[PDB]
């Protein structure tokens, strides 16, 4: 169903992309090519 | 405060940190209080009253104002 | 009333998008 | 023209007296690049109130 | 009336002011007695209310609905007492003050030290300087026809 | 490079964390990028386009798919007056119970209602159902994705257009003016005939119907056979309903003026006529240049030739076509300008003539829309003032532009910044004393003597257009007037009637109070002018700096030398603006409110008296009105606005912790930061992890920048809460 | 007392005696003449 | 690091070269000027931008300048 929809992006997006993406970056801009 | 204005504003007083919940009492202050209000007599035994109402006693009044009364302390 | 159906034709449609965001965005770089 | 005691104007576009005029106190003949040397009656941003300059930088005012 | 004001002779809200206004006044009073001297302070001090609202009504003053007077500045004669009559006085003071000042600036620019001249006023100049600025709109006129007020590009400039 | 900041090798080789800070807020000028040809900028850019349009797009389309989703739309649009707009549902796992049912309040889940307007204009230009709603949102996440695949498209080998076509100004102007601007506009009239006019008077016509259901009886004869006439008869009765046929008409094309009766807002027919008229013109004004045809104006032809004989102005315009054609920022500059002209007339336009169904009535939603377009419009001017500096120190050619129109602004700067100071300092001070007046003598008690001016000139004008309170017997308010005569037959029936209702924001009664503000209103404009203007003027160099253009737009100073040379540059002159922006867009946007708020109430009586005096705006406004607002959440409970309280005083925190940047500067933080270095390296345990970039405290500029940042988001956060609470609270 | 005269002369004794001059004036105008929010 | 230039205008006054805090300023010999001397800026990988030889210079304007740019951790003047 739809309704659940809410309470099963919302902990992904404000929670797990957040955390992956800054991780993300860290790794970027501490490697030196 | 920060803990206390999210959680009334969330609808959530019991989480707040008061004297009607998570509660974080001033016990050495409190204490120290005690001792000053009953060292008339004791330590203190030629005075005759609490060098001030503050720390415990009777309400004074002047002129149908209150001048001084215990001061109590909370969280 | 939106249908259940709708609503994840709509998911689809954004996955589409963000694809090709990623390669817009590596294409820039 | 350019001479001790003579009264001239600068040109220079960086100095803080140009279009001002000050008073040539001595003229170096030895082919330095800028021999005049002339003084002014109002003190700069820091504070002083002289500086070298060519003959080409100054036009005599009288 | 010029923007559906009315006169404040005509006004009934000016008048309410009025009397609320003194009607306070006494109230307090009431509670001094006689020729006490509080009693006799705020029954003088009646006395100015009831002539200062008498005074705006005998004015040409226009009122609005709140019953407090409005000024009119467009340029008609009939409220020039509001701001134009007033206005040559202010630029009259002013161009004074401004034209005696110059006049001493200039005045003592070629004394031997004119930066202590600056710091400590030669008051007999300055007095003499200062009389001879009631006619500073002729005096500056004249200047000007003269070239003698407004400079020419033999100042200092920005580098660009 | 080989390090984050891919595009600089100095800052790439840096070893500090300003290489992470300063590559984060350089990434955009693509313009100083190391190794950056002029061919690969513009292609650049050009796809960078493609991708904001696709932001905005996909933007569009959560706000249709959402209200689609979770709102409330058919029921607004069966009861508009009594149903409160749903913007959003709410899933917040950090609610209480009680929150839970305080948002959910009027409907069966927790919800946010929408002050953005959406409902009323949806509902003017036709949606009726959800399911219309939700096609819209997919059409535009298509449209999204194909503007996607355009900007990796162009940027691919065969396809990255050349320099040339990005210089081509005849081309594109000719384009854009009359295909962009005048081609849609008739395409919207097209829709308005089609769906939206019909919609309003209780017929439907979507894509599965507009084929077969003409717009009008007669249908296109009248148009090819000249008699355009029948297209204007019959328009809808002042009886008419909206959204239903009752009392309905026929016409489409009309110049009725004035407002619907029963919605209070603009005719639809005249909206269609307006952008009819509006579309011939762009499109006969997109046949000027020469564009591979023969025909057409030279851009550059005309902008020598204009020099006036006289020669007051120099040498003219010529050399201004080279400038700005090979000048990016100067072309920003003057669109960012334009476009903040555009955006505080939409403001000032739309709210007086309303141009939605319904919306006049939602006073929430109207002072959101002027307070959020205002403040924009704000940073859109001062943007321009900004790029037009960042131009004189880096694109300004002095050889050029000789004795250009543009040279010799530069050559009386000081004139202009000298007068537009006494400007400044003549408005500053009277405004300023004559407020103080009024607040002293009001507080000795005597407000008799009040230095009241009344707004004459202002007054005329309104009368000059048809008001008849102020009794000043001019043009459209006489008679007699030659102006009454030719339009009484026209337009001036319906408008006169708007004008001269004291329901309406149409040309609102002014008085004393309303002169002082205006006033306070220019002295912000001109101050903030006068720092911006200095900037650009003083940023190629000034009497302390020389050789301030050697230096850049941006630099942290000169040396404690020379006096003190502390916030000398130009960009620090945007930075000093920012504040004053702020500032005067406050005192409008309060000016608003207020004014707004009292009528709304029913007493327009306290503004008038309370506003001529500062104590008034302190307690007849911002006291009075926080009052909603600070009880939100109390000791006893709470309600629907304690989102909104708890972000008012969360404003305030943002506001002040700006503050410590702006005032605190770098060595203090410098020193203290090497304290704590120390200690890592001594702590046992903690030794064992270790940095990879030094740690040093943040530069001068960027705790400017910072420092600006916290103040203005702090600034515009706690202003929202108390519009939108306060207005809510009390009249919703 | 030249030399006294030279201090009395300086120019922050000399703006507070002048604007203590003219505040009293303007206070004394005022307190004769009252109220005036015109020339009548 | 930064750049430092010198130029014709210096009258080798030597007070740039006793100011600077890092050893970065050297007098050279000359002939443009009376002194019979000029300044150079040999070590400009040391210089911390301090920019006290500018506010020593005695010429109308600057002819020492400074221009700020890439840093390192010499220029940042970081002990740790
Ligand atoms: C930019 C537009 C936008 C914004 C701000 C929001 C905001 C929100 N959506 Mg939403 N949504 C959008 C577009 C948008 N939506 C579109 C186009 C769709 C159709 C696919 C949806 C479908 C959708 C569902 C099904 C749900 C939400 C939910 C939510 C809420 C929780 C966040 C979440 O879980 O997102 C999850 C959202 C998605 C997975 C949709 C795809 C992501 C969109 C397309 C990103 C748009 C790109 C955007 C421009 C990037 C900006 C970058 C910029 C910051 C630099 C939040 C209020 C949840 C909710 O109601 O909570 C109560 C929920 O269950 N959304
Ligand atoms: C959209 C983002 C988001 C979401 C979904 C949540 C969700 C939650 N927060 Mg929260 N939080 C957020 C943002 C978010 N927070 C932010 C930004 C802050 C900073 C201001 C906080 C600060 C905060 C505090 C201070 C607290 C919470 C708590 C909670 C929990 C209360 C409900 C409950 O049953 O607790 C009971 C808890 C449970 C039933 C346990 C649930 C199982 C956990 C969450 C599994 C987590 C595993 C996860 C996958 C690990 C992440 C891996 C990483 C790669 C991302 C709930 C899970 C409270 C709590 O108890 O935390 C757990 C709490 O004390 N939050
Ligand atoms: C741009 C605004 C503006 C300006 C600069 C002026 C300027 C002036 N007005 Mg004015 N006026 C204005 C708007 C303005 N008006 C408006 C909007 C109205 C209508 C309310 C009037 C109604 C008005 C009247 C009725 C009179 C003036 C007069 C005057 C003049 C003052 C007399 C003199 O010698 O000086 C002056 C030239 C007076 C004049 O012309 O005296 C000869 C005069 O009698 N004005
Ligand atoms: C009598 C002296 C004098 C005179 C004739 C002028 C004349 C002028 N000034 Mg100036 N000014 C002065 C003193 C003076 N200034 C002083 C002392 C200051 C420092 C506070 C300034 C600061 C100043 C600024 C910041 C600006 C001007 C501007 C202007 C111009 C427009 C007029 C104006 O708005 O003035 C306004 C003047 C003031 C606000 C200064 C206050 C009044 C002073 C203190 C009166 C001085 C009287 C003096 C002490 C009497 C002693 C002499 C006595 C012994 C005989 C005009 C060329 C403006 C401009 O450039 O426009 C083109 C402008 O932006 N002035
Ligand atoms: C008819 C053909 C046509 C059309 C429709 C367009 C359309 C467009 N081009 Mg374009 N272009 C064309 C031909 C065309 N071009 C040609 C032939 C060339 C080569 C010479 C170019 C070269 C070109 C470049 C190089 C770029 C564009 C860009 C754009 C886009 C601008 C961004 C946007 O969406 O704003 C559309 C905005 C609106 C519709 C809103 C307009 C709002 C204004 C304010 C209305 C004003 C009304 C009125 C005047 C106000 C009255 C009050 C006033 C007095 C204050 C837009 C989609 C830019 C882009 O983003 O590319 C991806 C870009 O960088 N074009
Ligand atoms: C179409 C509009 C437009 C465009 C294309 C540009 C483009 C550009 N501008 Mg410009 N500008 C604009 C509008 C625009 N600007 C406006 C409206 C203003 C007025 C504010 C300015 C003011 C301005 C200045 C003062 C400067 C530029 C600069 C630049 C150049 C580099 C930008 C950069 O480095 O950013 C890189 C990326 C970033 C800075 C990221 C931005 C992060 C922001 C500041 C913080 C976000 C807000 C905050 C996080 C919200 C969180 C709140 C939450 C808690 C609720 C670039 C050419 C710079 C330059 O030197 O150009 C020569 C420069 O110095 N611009
Ligand atoms: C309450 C705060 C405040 C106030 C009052 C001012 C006031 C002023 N700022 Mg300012 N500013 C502020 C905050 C403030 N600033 C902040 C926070 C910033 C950071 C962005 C700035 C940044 C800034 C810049 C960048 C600039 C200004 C400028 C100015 C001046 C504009 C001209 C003017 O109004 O003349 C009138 C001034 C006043 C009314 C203020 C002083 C009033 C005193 C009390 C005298 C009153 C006299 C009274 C009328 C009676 C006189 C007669 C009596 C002697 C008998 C003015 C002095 C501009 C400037 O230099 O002016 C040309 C300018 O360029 N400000
Ligand atoms: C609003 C902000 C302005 C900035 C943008 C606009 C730029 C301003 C330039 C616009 C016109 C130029 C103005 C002057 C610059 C100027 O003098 O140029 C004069 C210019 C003519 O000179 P030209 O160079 O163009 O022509 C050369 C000759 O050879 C003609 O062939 O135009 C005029 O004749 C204007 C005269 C009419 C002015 C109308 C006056 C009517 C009432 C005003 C007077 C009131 C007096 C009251 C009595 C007390
Ligand atoms: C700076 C600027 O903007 O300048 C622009 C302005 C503008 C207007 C855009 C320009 C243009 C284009 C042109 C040529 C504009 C001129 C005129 C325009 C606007 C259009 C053309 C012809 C219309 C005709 C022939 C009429 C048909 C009309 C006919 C045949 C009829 O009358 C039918 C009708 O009779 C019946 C049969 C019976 C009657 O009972 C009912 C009527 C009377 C209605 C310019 C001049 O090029 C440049
Ligand atoms: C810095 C710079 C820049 C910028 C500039 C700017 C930003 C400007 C602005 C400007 C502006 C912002 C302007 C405005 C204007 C306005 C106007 C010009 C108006 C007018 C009006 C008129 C003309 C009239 C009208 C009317 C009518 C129509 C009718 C009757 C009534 C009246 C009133 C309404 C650039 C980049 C270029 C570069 C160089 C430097
Ligand atoms: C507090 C303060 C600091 C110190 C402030 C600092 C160091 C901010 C540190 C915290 C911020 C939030 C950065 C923390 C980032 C995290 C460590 C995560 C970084 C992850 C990377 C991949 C980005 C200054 O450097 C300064 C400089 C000039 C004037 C005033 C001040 C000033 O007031
Ligand atoms: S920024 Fe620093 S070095 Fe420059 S003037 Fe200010 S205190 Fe001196």
């Amino acid at each position: 169903a739809a309704s659940f929809l809410p309470s099963i992006l919302v902990p992904l997006v404000g929670l797990i992309f957040p955390a992956f993406s800054m991780a993300l970056f860290f790794l970027y801009v501490q490697t030196d090519d | 405060y920060i803990h206390n204005d999210t959680m009334r504003a969330l609808g959530r007083p019991q989480d707040m940190f008061s004297d009607k919940a998570i509660q974080l009492q001033p016990i050495f202050a409190q204490w120290i209080q005690n001792i000053h209000l009953l060292a008339p007599g004791t330590t203190a035994p030629n005075a005759l009253a609490t060098t001030s109402y503050a720390f415990g006693g009777d309400v004074i009044e002047v002129g149908g104002k209150i001048a001084m009364m215990p001061i109590k302390l909370g969280t | 009333m939106i249908t259940d159906f709708q609503v994840y034709i709509a998911l689809m449609a954004a996955l589409l998008a963000s694809v090709l965001a990623i390669r817009l965005g590596a294409t820039l770089y | 023209m350019i001479d001790r005691n003579s009264k001239v104007r600068i040109l220079r576009k960086e100095s803080y007296w140009f279009n001002q005029i000050g008073t040539v106190a001595t003229v170096d003949q030895s082919g330095i690049r800028y021999p005049a040397v002339v003084r002014f009656e109002s003190v700069n941003y820091a504070g002083t109130n002289t500086n070298n300059f060519a003959l080409d930088e100054l036009v005599e005012v009288k | 009336e010029i923007g559906g004001l009315t006169k404040c002779s005509e006004s009934a809200a000016f008048t309410k002011r009025l009397n609320a206004s003194v009607k306070k006044l006494e109230q307090r009073a009431s509670q001094y007695e006689a020729d006490s001297p509080p009693a006799l302070a705020l029954k003088q001090q009646v006395e100015r209310t009831q002539a200062r609202f008498d005074k705006y009504s005998r004015s040409e003053l226009l009122c609005g609905a709140d019953g407090l007077p409005h000024l009119v500045a467009d340029g008609r004669w009939s409220h020039a007492a509001e701001f134009i009559l007033p206005g040559f006085g202010f630029i009259y003071i002013s161009g004074w003050i401004g034209w005696v000042g110059r006049k001493y600036l200039r005045a003592v620019s070629t004394s031997a030290n004119p930066s202590e001249s600056e710091i400590i006023i030669n008051v007999p100049l300055a007095l003499k300087i200062m009389t001879t600025g009631y006619i500073w709109p002729i005096s500056a006129w004249q200047e000007l026809i003269s070239n003698d007020l407004v400079a020419v590009s033999e100042e200092i400039t920005v580098s660009p | 490079a080989t390090k984050f900041p891919k595009f600089s090798q100095a800052l790439a080789q840096d070893p500090a964390t300003r290489r992470i800070w300063y590559g984060i807020a350089t990434a955009h000028d693509l313009e100083a990028h190391d190794g950056m040809t002029e061919e690969n900028l513009y292609q650049k850019i050009f796809a960078s386009h493609f991708g904001h349009l696709a932001i905005i797009f996909l933007w569009t389309s959560g706000n249709l798919f959402h209200v689609a989703w979770q709102g409330n739309f058919e029921k607004w649009v069966s009861n508009p007056l009594k149903t409160r707009p749903i913007a959003h549902s709410i899933w917040d796992p950090h609610f209480g119970e009680s929150a839970l049912k305080a948002f959910s309040k009027g409907n069966t889940y927790p919800v946010n209602i929408t002050f953005s307007g959406l409902y009323q204009w949806w509902y003017t230009i036709g949606f009726r159902t959800n399911q219309e709603l939700y096609k819209g949102s997919i059409g535009l996440l298509l449209l999204a994705s194909v503007l996607l695949i355009a900007g990796w498209l162009h940027l691919q080998p065969k396809f990255r257009p050349s320099l040339s076509w990005f210089k081509n100004n005849e081309s594109r102007l000719n384009h854009h003016l009359s295909g962009l601007l005048g081609f849609s506009s008739l395409a919207w009239t097209g829709h308005l005939v089609h769906v939206a006019i019909p919609a309003s008077r209780g017929v439907h016509v979507g894509w599965d119907n507009f084929l077969t259901t003409p717009p009008h009886p007669a249908g296109l004869t009248p148009f090819f056979t000249g008699n355009w006439t029948v297209y204007a008869e019959n328009p809808d009765s002042a009886t008419h309903v909206f959204n239903t046929s009752e009392g309905s008409g026929t016409a489409i094309l009309t110049f009725l003026g004035g407002f619907h009766p029963q919605t209070q807002s603009l005719w639809l027919s005249d909206m269609a006529h307006h952008h009819l008229a509006i579309a011939v013109v762009f499109i006969v004004a997109g046949h000027m240049y020469r564009t591979n045809f023969g025909i057409g104006h030279n851009m550059k032809e005309i902008l020598d030739a204009h020099r006036p004989p006289g020669g007051r102005l120099g040498a003219g315009h010529v050399g201004l076509f080279e400038t700005i054609t090979n000048s990016l920022h100067m072309q920003l500059g003057l669109a960012l300008a334009c476009l903040g002209v555009a955006t505080s007339l939409t403001a000032q336009h739309m709210y007086a003539l309303t141009p939605y169904a319904y919306l006049s009535k939602d006073f929430t939603t109207e002072a959101a829309l002027y307070t959020h377009h205002q403040y924009i419009a704000g940073f859109l001017m001062v943007g321009a003032f900004a790029h037009g500096a960042i131009f004189f120190v880096r694109d300004y050619d002095p050889e050029l532009n000789k004795n250009n129109v543009l040279a010799r602004m530069l050559e009386h700067k000081e004139a202009i910044i000298s007068h537009l100071s006494w400007a400044s300092l003549f408005l500053g001070f009277h405004t300023l004393g004559l407020y103080i007046h009024n607040d002293t003598v009001v507080a000795f008690g005597q407000p008799e003597k009040q230095i009241l001016f009344e707004p004459l000139f202002a007054e005329y004008i309104q009368a000059a257009s048809g008001k008849a309170v102020y009794q000043f017997n001019v043009l459209l308010a006489s008679s007699t007037s030659p102006a009454t005569a030719a339009g009484n037959q026209v337009w001036l029936p319906g408008w006169l009637e708007a004008i001269n209702n004291p329901k309406t924001d149409l040309f609102l009664k002014i008085g004393p109070g309303d002169f002082l503000v205006h006033h306070a209103i220019a002295l912000g404009l001109h101050v903030t002018a006068l720092i911006l203007v200095k900037g650009a003027l003083d940023a190629r160099g000034s009497k302390l700096m020389p050789d301030k253009k050697d230096f850049g737009y941006s630099f942290p100073c000169d040396g404690p030398g020379r006096g003190g040379t502390c916030d000398i540059s130009a960009w620090d002159a945007f930075y000093l603006a920012m504040f004053w922006m702020l500032n005067t867009i406050g005192w409008v946007t309060f000016y608003w409110h207020w004014k707004h708020m009292t009528i709304w109430g029913g007493n327009p009586g306290q503004f008038d008296e309370s506003s001529n005096y500062i104590m008034g705006w302190l307690r007849d406004y911002l006291w009075l009105n926080s009052s909603p607002l600070i009880n939100g959440y109390n000791p006893f409970g709470m309600n629907n606005l304690s989102v909104w309280s708890w972000m008012f005083l969360f404003g305030h925190l943002i506001w002040a912790t700006g503050f410590m940047f702006l005032i605190s500067w770098r060595g203090y933080w410098q020193e203290l930061i090497e304290t704590l270095v120390w200690a890592h390296e001594r702590t046992p345990l903690a030794n064992l992890i270790r940095w990879r970039d030094k740690p040093v405290a943040l530069s001068i500029v960027q705790a400017r920048l910072v420092g600006l940042v916290h103040f203005s988001v702090g600034y515009i956060l706690t202003y929202a809460a108390f519009v939108i609470a306060s207005t809510s609270g009390k009249f919703a | 007392m030249n030399d006294f005269q030279k201090y009395l002369s300086t120019a922050p004794v000399l703006l507070t005696l002048w604007m203590t001059f003219t505040a009293g004036f303007i206070i004394e105008v005022n307190r004769f003449f009252p109220d005036m929010l015109g020339l009548y | 690091s930064h750049t430092v230039k010198i130029y014709d205008t210096c009258i080798g006054c030597t007070q740039c070269v006793r100011a600077c805090p890092t050893d970065v300023l050297e007098m050279v010999p000359w002939d443009g000027c009376k002194s019979g001397q000029i300044a150079s800026s040999p070590r400009v990988e040391d210089c911390v931008g301090c920019k006290r030889c500018e506010t020593a210079c005695p010429t109308d304007f600057l002819s020492v300048r400074v221009y700020l740019g890439a840093e390192t951790t010499r220029s940042l003047g970081l002990a740790y």
